[PDB]
């Protein structure tokens, strides 16, 4: 029933600005400190900022101090994170979270053992980059009693792409790898599947790639050369 | 201000056995300590606050203990749905809360050497002016593996990238893909492309190669 | 209000007793 819904993520150029929103429902918003927490690719959770229940006190992580500004509207139950002077290293997933600390104060007073972030938003992806939107090229990874084949989904921006095989009828043996950020600033992703080599003459194999940000769908059939 | 240090970095536990995670605070946090589960592709989930109080809906096989500067999270009867990164977080210093660096919990299984496959660049990609050579290490365990690229016996450095799947929940293995990026021109100047794989389940390195 | 006072103390690293 408690719900935190985030919005406002997207692509921004280095030096640009972005405002994230956390819409709360199902609890007395005005009773809780709220925080922002982020996760950069391959790294652990990093605390970003806190705002007290009545918006009087705010603190910021050292990495974002002087650039980010946290605020809350205690009449529509929405928290905001204003991000200015964004850097490539600000890229990541951003979560809002509800803090239990001191929230039971009226009923039970000051108990510093009560705490923890008991509810989190779903996360919003922030991409800071000078790249421009581009759909991928899909290249086959041709097979040479188990054969492996796949597709190379190269040079797209921003995340994410989805990949299925035979429109979703083929899931056993599929591995779709995490994308990598290439030195060009474009992403690359591979998806592979292992199959019995016998099927190579018998069974058709097609990867279906969809890149929403560029409205690109590609279907690449993969066959021995 | 208060630094939280988790260990081990990766914890491997047999299905149905018990996972013990450790967290150390650089100074006392009394019992103002919380633990979180972070499953891949989901938001973090509170497990424990106050060092040992289970959060609502958290099953009793999760428990925590400790005060001052040493803490433990115990997960009994480990299940594949428990595979995740686990974080501790102190709030003794509230509002200056801080997270540990995270402990990855994985299912332990028998060692499995990778099946290795190499893929030349496609005819289609060559027209574009770039060439990508792909090496696949499939269904291996544990996660640690090394890939070395060789082009005409010359060891490549700095022109490859790799990434690794999450642990497969059915067979508890990992897969890894390494991509060597060359210009079409350089690709066409060389003959033998080889991927050399080192893994603890192989008594000696495995090499897959092709002539362009 | 008492809550806000306590929080002002904690945001400013004031040591509370016992």
């Amino acid at each position: 029933e408690v719900q935190l819904v985030e919005s406002g993520g997207g692509v921004v150029q280095p030096g640009g600005s972005l405002r994230l929103s956390c819409a709360a429902s199902g609890f007395n918003f005005n009773n809780y400190a709220l925080h922002w927490v982020r996760q950069a690719p391959g790294k652990g959770l990093e605390w970003v900022a806190i705002i007290s229940y009545e918006a009087r006190n705010k603190k910021y992580g050292v990495s974002v101090m002087g650039r980010f500004s946290i605020s809350r509207d205690n009449s529509k139950s929405i928290m905001y994170l204003e991000m200015n002077s964004l850097r490539v290293e600000d890229t990541g997933v951003y979560y809002c979270a509800r803090d239990l600390f001191l929230s039971d104060y009226d009923r039970s007073g000051y108990d510093p053992t009560r705490g923890g972030f008991d509810h989190w938003g779903q996360g919003t992806l922030v991409t800071v980059s000078s790249a421009s939107t581009k759909g991928p090229s899909v290249f086959p990874l041709a097979p040479s009693g188990t054969a492996a084949l796949g597709c190379l989904v190269k040079d797209y921006f921003p995340e994410p792409v989805t990949v299925s095989w035979n429109s979703g009828a083929l899931t056993s043996g599929v591995h779709t790898f995490p994308a990598v950020l290439q030195s060009s600033g474009l992403y690359s992703l591979s998806s592979v599947v292992t199959v019995p080599s016998s099927s190579l003459g018998t069974q058709t194999y097609i990867c279906n790639v969809n890149h929403k940000p560029s409205n690109t769908k590609v279907d690449k059939r993969v066959e021995p050369k | 201000e208060i630094v939280m240090t988790q260990s081990p970095a990766t914890l491997s536990v047999s299905p149905g056995e018990r996972a013990t995670l450790s967290c150390r605070a650089s100074q006392s946090v009394s019992s103002s300590l919380a633990w979180y589960q972070h499953r891949f592709g989901q938001a973090p989930r509170l497990l424990i606050s106050g060092a040992s109080t289970r959060a609502t809906g958290i099953p009793g096989r999760f428990s925590g203990s400790g005060s001052g500067t040493e803490f433990t999270l115990t997960i009994s009867s480990l299940q594949s749905e428990d595979v995740a990164v686990y974080y501790c977080q102190q709030y003794g210093d509230w509002p200056l809360v801080t997270f540990g660096g995270g402990t990855k919990v994985e299912i332990k299984r028998t060692v499995a050497a990778p099946s290795v496959f190499i893929f030349p660049p496609s005819d289609e990609q060559l027209k574009s002016g770039t060439a990508s050579v792909v090496c696949l290490l499939n269904n291996f365990y544990p996660r640690e593996a090394k890939v070395q690229w060789k082009v005409d016996n010359a060891l490549q450095s700095g022109n490859s990238q790799e990434s690794v799947t999450e642990q497969d929940s059915k067979d508890s293995t990992y897969s890894l893909s390494s991509t060597l990026t060359l210009s079409k021109a350089d690709y066409e100047k060389h003959k033998v492309y080889a991927c050399e794989v080192t893994h603890q389940g192989l008594s000696s390195p495995v090499t897959k190669s092709f002539n362009r | 209000s008492k809550r806000s006072f306590i929080e002002d103390l904690l945001f400013n690293k004031v040591t509370l007793a016992d």
